[PDB]
This record gives structure tokens, C-alpha cells and sequence, in this order.
């Protein structure tokens, strides 16, 4: 999977 | 079409005490309505203390208004790509109120509450990055000036047939609320020359010094720049509306004048139980003093009532043969209990 | 009208209800694709179609566009239906393919 | 019909002692909440607001115990939360909306039931701001959490996934209003007594006119906590808007020797009964003496840790006894005396 | 587990709930087994706060860990992640109660003896009335 | 789960997007089928699911339910997915035949 | 192009927008002038780091732009335009520009009857 | 690069690793090309021994000069835990450290030159022959 499994991220 | 008289008069029932704020709100709506029939725009900014009625004004304005209106919060807003909501989501909420009519949405009004929460702050080395500060103010600023922003195509069904509605926010009116904390201190440096030890030097006592309400009235955009807001952000808003702390007379009126008065709320609570309640003018005066001392706005009033009727309401349903309840000024002072009328 | 998008919807929703993680196969060789060549191999790139993997997912007959992070940087990916080859759940052997479409040629 | 506050107070009194003021506020609020739920409109032409409760009390004062016991007697949805876990939106920490999800799960994902419910938020003092002024740096678990909760307490719609976020692209998030959801906050507020002391007590300087308390006549934390105003919490560090959302504040007095003695045997889940059951299932009987409880209370109070101190004393007294008790045989009953607590004597054993 | 690496929720450091995830691996991800499991903690003295340090500066390593372990120790529902690497708010996590789990904390408190001696002895003083204590008379650590 | 209900909704909408008349092929021999037996022939029946001739159409995963008019009396139809053999357009026969599935026996 | 929008660090987006106005004409695109705004806002996430990326455009680098297709077709459709001929300008109005300059320009302070002194507020126009 | 901007770990955020990141950006994130690159440092002064970073900033440069592997983001992005960092060996990267020293000439004069400094007969820098410096 070139794209990450999670698009949203948390800082 | 409707003149600001009925706007301010009808709105006077729910909100009482604020004079300048009401005129600005009614004038903006009147100008908006006239412009809607046929140039430009002017955004409003509400800078008032806690419990001054900022949120109350928006709720009442929705009822009087006849165009799309929606209330949003800036805390949930986060930079694009993060789990939190985005600025575009605000437009989506507006569409929900107008049956997702793009034309109606363009002529609608949007009010944002708790705007002082977002502000440029320290790097925070422990955390990865700050997504609720300057990051959310630049995107929001772009929306204020007026720009097309992609929004879900009305979310009517799974497939909206490639609508991809983009709404220009130039015509839409943006009103910003928020209760800035510590802004009075920032204004103090600019409006107060200071104090000196010498006789000639002017020293002000805690009472002699002006209250936060007075300093807020003299607020300028320069103060907001160093407060944590982008200079271009405040520049976009050309109208500044400021409230002031309430007074004993204003608090007294709020207790029984509005249709949703605090006294009426407790009266209905007692009436449904088969008991009558009475209030005295002297009692309201004492309550205003205690509430004002708390320095929490109109909300402080509730704290006094609940504290006075705590023991009473605890034993009232258990007892029987109670017809009416009378409260005197002594009850507020805590030196007696409310009188009961049996039979 | 082409049968690739309508078939994609049925297979996409079908895999979702089965609790499997659906994945999509894209043919970068065909024109119209928007994907990084470094990640794409053998003239094809596997783009996760799950809702969590992408952002602002919207499927239309003319084109499908999603927002995903390639290498940790946000990017926009739009691929026409003609480039799409097959949709299958990578977690298990279960998989399905799209029959050839004449209009695409 | 709806139960009266006296009935509710009796149920809580079974498990809690010396918290009449706290029990009265909770009972009255629950009583009012039931009436609001009974009447949909709740009034002919008026809207009745909700008075959020705050529970300021020392450690081991039964703050969490009241919430747990209240859940058993309640009928509407109830849920407990931890403020430390909460963080502002867009961060790794748990979101505020997750709190409603827990309550939503309790009512079988019924929006109507969730619309009217009680929520308990513990450790509220931990998220308190360090200073009254705004923090120069972002506080993810401090000021940020408070700011996010302002809209929730006031009342606003919230988005919650019905079963799973990945089940659908948008999930048609359930809209639940929180304008009629009661919130109860609980915190220790360690060091708050110093703030009220500075404000209430003055003239502590070095001088003839200045008076010294002498650390003997100083007001105790329990009685001093009674005198409190929103301005005091501001100095401790808290957003003023947050205080406005909590109009009613309750104070819990520090437990005394007599109160502690009652806790040893009066409540349902009592420390003495716990160990008695532990010995009973093993095949042994246990006995206690009134003098022993009195001595334990004195030592526990000296620890300055609340009811938890009791468990420390008893555990240390039965350490050696419990160690060698299973090895022995033919023992049927055990007796604890006052001298055993002092450590100058061993507990008596009864052989069958 | 090691308390030093622990950090409060909402920071790059691993969350307190990660400890439960480790226990689950030992019991094959069994919720019932984890509830009846034992947990040991080390370096607990390192997270001790600094009285000299003012409260103006937030402490996440020492103070934040203590505040987070209160509910976990006393017993509360913890949204332990499945693997513990990251905890996204949208992500789904398992619910494991800690009402019956036992925790053991250890640590070599450096300087604790000095505090105890000051309170227990209180023999300092140069005046004639004040008592004098020899260094040998001092009790062992 | 079976692919038939997902493929049915996909092909159903397609015929409407081309101004066609969607027609379904139902097997009246499966248990639970509620269709007009007088209108069935050789163990099968043809039902028009177009909006102009059907109201309250529901394409669920467990069964197909909808109201229609048969002659001069309105009747309610309920057909399980296992009984749906194929879908074709009345104007040109465009469509596809549903393949068997393990779940359907 | 706003500096804050591109502070995160695309350059190709600005180049294609410029090309779209001239209908993807290499000659016309070169004559086009680019202006950067809000540079002061980023002045003291990349910050100075993105400036180095922008410096490449100053020296001149080829950029591939699709001819209104809106998708990537490096094989045939992409058009190559050089940015060496393109002129880049920027406007800066950062806070305290006069005070920073006065630190190195004024450089005068004294305590004496003949020492040079100036007004407390200011003695020279901004 | 500017040495003054650099800070020790745990501070505001500037780190020595960012220096290598800038080099990679110049060569389009080419590890092989980066090894042959010539790194330069400017304004090395103003950072030295008297907590504050001070000399600590320089200490991080120690391993860089002699040669060591350095973690850098994959595509010059902010450090994210959900990603891997490439390793670049600095054992072949030449370093040129340049800076303007103010007062060093005075120290050297006391060591090599024989003068009485502030004296009636002592030499003073009034001749205006800056070339001697
Ligand atoms: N002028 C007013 N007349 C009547 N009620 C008022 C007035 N101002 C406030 N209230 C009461 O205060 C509550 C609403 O709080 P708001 O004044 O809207 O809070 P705020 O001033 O907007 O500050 P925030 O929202 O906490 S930042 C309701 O209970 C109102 O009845
Ligand atoms: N009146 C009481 N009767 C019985 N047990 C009590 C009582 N008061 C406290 N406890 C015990 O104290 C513990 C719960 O203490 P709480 O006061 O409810 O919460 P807490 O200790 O104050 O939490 P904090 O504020 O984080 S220290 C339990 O072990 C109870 O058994």
C-alpha cells in the first residue's frame, strides 16, 4: 500500500 | 425590510442592559437585508465578559432572522488532514439548515463562538505540533475575505451525482464572538502611564482603577495583534462591538423581566408539584449583590438560588399540606428559612 | 455507460459488510492516473479504498478522487475508471475483477 | 412515582457517612432531573436550565464512592470519566466526544436515552491551569480540555459513530443534544486551602499589630473549604467560563475519628467485612473489638490519607498472622485486641 | 514496566494504558485473564515531583504519570489499544476493567532517609538548651 | 455476504440512468416468495421495478420488497435475493445474469 | 502565492496556474512575472527551509505542467517551461522594520552637556 | 548554515540533524550525492562555554565532523512517529567552518606581542593600520 493505512493523523 | 426598531425591541425581551451591541447587530442585519434585495460587507466582533449575553444574542437572532443561520465553535476546528474537524465543515452545517440550498447558503449568516481560544502560541517541544492555533486561523481568514471552498455535495445520498458544491463566502456575513481573558491587562499598558513613588506620581488604588469593562471599550486592533491574533484577521473585521459588566439593576430585571427568567424557571418547578412560590423585591436586591461579588455574570445568580433552596427543596416533597412558599431577604442572608403556607 | 464504476460500488460495499479491509488496484500505465511512480511497480499501484485509509472519499462515474498520505506527506490522488483493473481484499484470498469495457477502448 | 430526596439520601447514607451536604445536593439534583424527564416540554412556556454540580473534597472523602453508589440506585444512563485522559481535538489523547459514546453504549445506543442522563467527570482538578493568566504555551490536557468542555456543558449537538467509524464513509453521525444532560465534577484541589487562607487571613507580617495564627488555631482544610468563591478557584487556576457552567458547589468535610469508626462496620462494603469474608471462605472465623477500631482510627487519621489509611493499618497488623495462618491447622476463630494494633501483643487463636 | 518512559496521554511518550497492552500479549489477548493479572512497576521514585520546581511549568514525566495512575490503580475502565503503538481517537480500542488487577510499585528513593531523620530526630541546635547529637548516634539508612 | 444484492442495486440504477425500464426475473419455486402466482409461468415470473410502475421500492440485502399494481388490484411483492435470477432492460435486454452463491441453496 | 500557504512545503501549483492564464504558452509564461506576498509572516513549518526550495526557482528550473488535462501524463501531455527567465518579486512589511534598522543606523547614546540626544518617542521620520 | 540557530536536544527544536536535511534538499534527497557535498558553517562564534545550551550545541557537531550516520526524514517533512528516517553517513562529507572572531586578536597580541596595553608609553591602535590585525 503506497498510501498510508490511516490518512488522518494525531499530534 | 424590517426597521431596527422591531429588531431591537423584540430582542430586548430576551436580552436587557446592552445598548450599543444591539444597535450594531440590528444595523448589520438591516444593511444585509437591503443588500440581499439588490457592494461589500462588514463583519462584527463581540468582545464581552463572561455571562454578558454574547451566546444568548446569537440564539435570539436566529429566531428573529428569516435566512439561514448556524452557530459553530472554534475549538473543534483543526488544520486540514487531522482527525479534527476542518473549516469547511462550518459551511456544511450552514447548508443543513437551509435544506442544502447553495443559493440560500450564499445569502445566509454564520456566527462563530469561542474565537479567543485559538491563538498563536509556543512551539510546545513536548508535543509534535500545534494544529489549533495559527494553522486554523490562516484557513479561516481565507474564508472571511471570501473564497470558494470545497464542501461535501449536500450529503443527500451516497452519490450526489458529482455536484462538488463550492460556496463563495464573500456575500456571507461572519460574526465572531469570544470572551477574551486578560485583554484588559494588555490594554492597561497602553492606556495607563504607570505609577511612581514620588508625590507627583499618580497611584491608583484597587477601587480607583478602571474596571475591565471600561478598558474593553477603549480596545484597539493593535492590542489584539500582540494578544495572539493575526493582524490581517482583525483587519478583515471593520466593526468592533463591546459589552460591559452588568449592574445590580440589570441583574434584578433579568431575574423577572425576560420570558425565560430564572425566577420563572424555579416557579414552574414548584408549580408542577402543586406548590406556589413567591419572591420579594428586597430579596432580589441582595441576590444581585452576592451574584455581582462572584464575578461570573448572570450565571452567578443561579448559584445563589440553588444555595438558598437546597434544604427547602430537599424536605419540600417529603412534607405534605403545603400550599405556598414565601422567601424574604433574611432567607438570602442565611439567618432564617422560607415561610410555608399550609392548607 | 461504462460498467467499471457501478461494479466498483457493489464490490466495495460488499467487502465492507464482510468486515474485510477492501483494497483497489490501479493501472498507472493507462493515462489519467495521479500516483507516485516510485511506489508504483509492474505498471500498477494498489491504493487502499477503505474510508480510514483515505480522506473525503467520493466515488463518481466520471472519476474518483481521494486524499491520502504517500510517504507521510498529504497528497491528492485522482484516477479514472479506465485505469482501474480490479478490486480485492488484500487480507484474504477473496478477490474480484472488472470485465473489459468497450467504450474505454 | 418519582422517589423523594429522603429516600435517595437513605440509599447513599448506607454506603457514605458524614457527607450530608453532598448527599443533599445530589439528591435534589437527581430529583429535579427526574421531573424534567417526566415532562417532555418541562414547562408551559418556559425553559428550565440544568445546574451542573461540583464536588470539592479531600482525598478519601467518598467522592468517587458517591458516584458509584448513585449509579446503582439510578435508572437513567450514568457514566464516569477521567479528565486526565481527555485532550483537545486533533491529538493522540482521547476526545471529549468519547465520553458521550460510553454513555451512549450504556443505553443500547439510544439517542433519546442519552439526551437525558447524568455524567460524572473525576480528576477535574488535575486539568486545572497552573496560573490564572492564559498559558503562554498550549495545554493539551490542561486549558485545552476546559475550553472544549465549555460548549458540551452549555449544550450542543455531538457527532458519535453508531457502531464503527469504518462501517460507512460518514456514518450519518448520531446527533445528540447535551443541554439537558447533568454533569458532576469531582476533584481534590490540593493546595486550594492556601488560597482561601491568604484571602481570608491577613496581617501575617512581622509586627505588633500583625497577628500570628500559631498553627494551632488555624482553620482546618474541611472547615476552610466551606468558605470558597469563584475568585478563589481563579487564583488556583481555572477558566472563569468553566466556573460559570457549574453554579452549585458542594464541600466535603474531612473524616473524623467517630466517622471513621462507623465506616469500619456500618457500610455494606466495609473493610472489616472484607477480611472477614476472606477468612470465612478459608474456613476461619474472625472477631473485632471496639477498642481496636478506636486505635486504628487514630493511626489512620495521622496518615492524612482519608479512609484508605485504614487498609494500611489493618494489613500491617495481619501481615505475620496471615502468613503463618494457612500453615497451621485446627484453628477455628481469631480475636483481635487493642494491644495487637499497638504491636506489643499477638492476636489470640482459637483451636477447635 | 518502567515508569521513566511513561508519559501522560496526548504526548509523544507512550500512554499509561500501554502497560495493559503488554499484559494482554502474555495472556493471548484475553480480557478475563488480564483482569486477574499482576503488574510490576519500577523506577517509581524517578517520577516524584520536584517541590522546588514551581507549578507554573507542567510536568508530564513525573506529575502527569502519577495523576494518570490514580484511576487505573483504584480501578477504572481503560481503552487499551490492540497493539499499543498509537492511540488515535477515531480508532477502536478494547475495554478492560482494572477493578481487580494488582499493581506493585518499586523504587530506590534517594534522599528519603534525610527527610525522615529531620522529622524523627529534630536534634539540631547550637544553643545551650538545645541537645547535641553525635554523628555516630545517628541511625542507619 | 452474497454479491447479488450489491450487484442488483448497481445494475438497477444503471437502467434508470439510461431512460430504460428495469425488469427482474424471479424464481417462484423458492420458499418464502410472495408474488402473484397467476402471473408466473414455467416456474418463473417477470416483474417491472421501474419507478413509474412501482412505489416504495426497497432493495435490501435479505429480500426485495415493493408495491405494484397487477391488473385492477394493487398487490404487495416480497422476493428473497436467492430467487432473483437476472435483471434485463425491456427496451433492449441489457443487463446480466446473477451467478450462484454458496449462501443461496 | 501566500508565503504561509507554501511555508509547509507546491511550486508546480503556482507554475501551472500562471501557465493556465497564458493557455500553456512557454514563451508567454517566461515573460510572466511572479509576486510573493505575506513573506513577513514567515520571517523570524519549514520556515527558512522552504526558502531554499524557492531559491531553485530563482536560479531557473524546468517545471512540467499538464495542458488542462488535470492529471499526470509525463509521457506525452506534460509541457516543459523554464523558470530562469521568469522574474520573481516579493513585498515585505514585517513588524519593527524601522527599529531594527535604527539599531545599526542610530547607534548613539550619551550622558553629557554636549552629548548628542534625541526625543524619547522619535526624532527621524519612519 | 548558521551555528547560532542550532540548539541542544530538549530545547525549542533546532537540531544538528536539520543541517543534513538542508543538504539533502539541495541534491533532491540523494544520499550518494550528499556524501560528496561540501558543507559550510557560518557565524561559528557567539556559541561557547560561559542550564543554557551554549557549548552543548557544539558537542552535537562532534560526531558530525568525525563522521556518523544521521537520521533524516524521508522527503524533508516534519518528524512523525509513523514513518522511517533515512541514514546518511557523514564520514566522507568535508566540513568548512568559518566565522568572525571579535577579540581574538587581543588575546594573540598578549601572547606574541610585547606591549603594556593601557600605558602612557604603551602602543595604541590610533595609527589606523588595520592591516596589522
Ligand atoms: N443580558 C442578559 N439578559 C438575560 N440573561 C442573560 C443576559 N446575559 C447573560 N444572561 C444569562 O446568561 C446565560 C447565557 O450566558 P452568556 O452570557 O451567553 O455567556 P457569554 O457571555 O456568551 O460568555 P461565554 O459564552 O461563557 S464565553 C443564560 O442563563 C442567560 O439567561
Ligand atoms: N464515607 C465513606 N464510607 C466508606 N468508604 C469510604 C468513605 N469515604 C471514603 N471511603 C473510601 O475511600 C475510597 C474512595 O474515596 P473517594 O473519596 O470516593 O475518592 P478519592 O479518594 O477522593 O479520589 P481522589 O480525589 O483522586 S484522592 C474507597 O476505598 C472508599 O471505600
Amino acid at each position: 500500500a503506497a498510501n498510508d493505512e490511516n490518512y488522518a493523523l494525531a499530534a | 425590510l424590517p426597521t431596527p426598531h422591531e429588531i431591537r425591541n423584540h430582542l430586548d425581551d430576551y436580552v436587557i442592559g446592552q445598548e450599543q451591541a444591539k444597535k450594531v447587530l440590528a444595523v448589520a442585519v438591516y444593511n444585509h437585508y437591503k443588500r440581499l434585495r439588490n457592494l461589500g460587507k462588514s463583519n462584527i466582533l463581540l468582545i464581552g465578559p463572561t455571562g454578558s449575553g454574547k451566546t444568548l444574542l446569537a440564539e435570539t437572532l436566529a429566531r428573529l432572522l428569516d435566512v439561514p443561520f448556524t452557530m459553530a465553535d472554534a475549538t473543534t476546528l483543526t488544520e486540514a488532514g487531522y482527525v479534527g474537524e476542518d473549516v469547511e465543515n462550518i459551511i456544511q452545517k450552514l447548508l443543513q439548515k437551509c435544506d442544502y440550498d447553495v443559493q440560500k447558503a450564499q445569502r445566509g449568516i454564520v456566527y462563530i463562538d469561542e474565537i479567543d481560544k485559538i491563538s498563536r502560541k509556543s512551539d510546545n517541544p513536548s508535543i509534535t505540533r500545534d494544529v489549533s492555533g495559527e494553522g486554523v486561523q490562516q484557513a479561516l481568514l481565507k474564508l472571511i475575505e471570501g473564497t470558494v471552498a470545497a464542501v461535501p455535495p449536500q450529503g443527500g445520498r451516497k452519490h450526489p451525482q458529482q455536484e462538488f458544491l463550492q460556496v463563495d463566502t464573500s456575500k456571507i456575513l461572519f460574526i465572531c464572538g469570544g470572551a477574551f481573558a486578560g485583554l484588559d491587562k494588555v490594554i492597561s499598558h497602553r492606556v495607563e502611564t504607570g505609577s511612581g513613588i514620588g508625590f507627583g506620581a499618580t497611584v491608583k488604588a484597587k477601587s480607583d482603577k478602571a474596571s475591565e469593562g471600561e478598558l474593553l471599550a477603549q480596545v484597539e486592533p493593535e492590542d489584539l495583534i500582540k494578544f495572539g491574533l493575526i493582524p490581517e484577521f482583525i483587519g478583515r473585521l471593520p466593526v468592533v462591538a463591546t459589552l460591559n459588566e452588568l449592574s445590580e439593576e440589570a441583574l434584578i430585571q433579568i431575574l423577572k423581566e425576560p420570558k425565560n427568567a430564572l425566577t420563572k424557571q424555579y416557579q414552574a418547578l414548584f408549580n408542577l408539584e402543586g406548590v406556589d412560590l413567591e419572591f420579594r423585591d428586597e430579596a432580589l436586591d441582595a441576590i444581585a449583590k452576592k451574584a455581582m461579588a462572584r464575578k461570573t455574570g448572570a450565571r452567578g445568580l443561579r448559584s445563589i438560588v440553588e444555595a438558598a433552596l437546597l434544604d427547602t427543596m430537599y424536605d419540600l416533597p417529603s412534607m405534605e399540606d403545603v400550599e405556598k412558599v414565601v422567601i424574604d431577604e433574611s432567607v438570602i442572608d442565611g439567618q432564617s428559612e422560607p415561610l410555608l403556607i399550609y392548607g | 455507460t461504462p460498467r467499471r464504476p457501478y461494479l466498483l460500488r457493489a464490490f466495495y460495499e460488499w467487502l465492507l459488510d464482510n468486515q474485510l479491509t477492501p483494497h483497489l488496484v490501479v493501472d498507472v500505465t493507462l493515462p489519467g492516473v495521479q500516483v507516485p511512480m516510485e511506489y508504483a511497480r509492474d505498471g500498477q499501484i494498489v491504493l487502499n479504498i477503505a474510508p480510514r485509509a483515505v480522506g473525503n472519499l467520493e466515488l463518481a462515474n466520471d472519476e474518483v478522487r481521494f486524499n491520502a498520505r504517500f510517504g507521510g506527506i498529504p497528497r491528492q490522488v485522482s484516477v479514472p475508471l479506465a485505469a482501474v483493473l480490479a478490486i480485492y481484499a488484500r487480507e484474504n484470498g477473496a478477490g474480484t475483477m472488472f470485465e473489459p469495457e468497450a467504450a474505454y477502448d
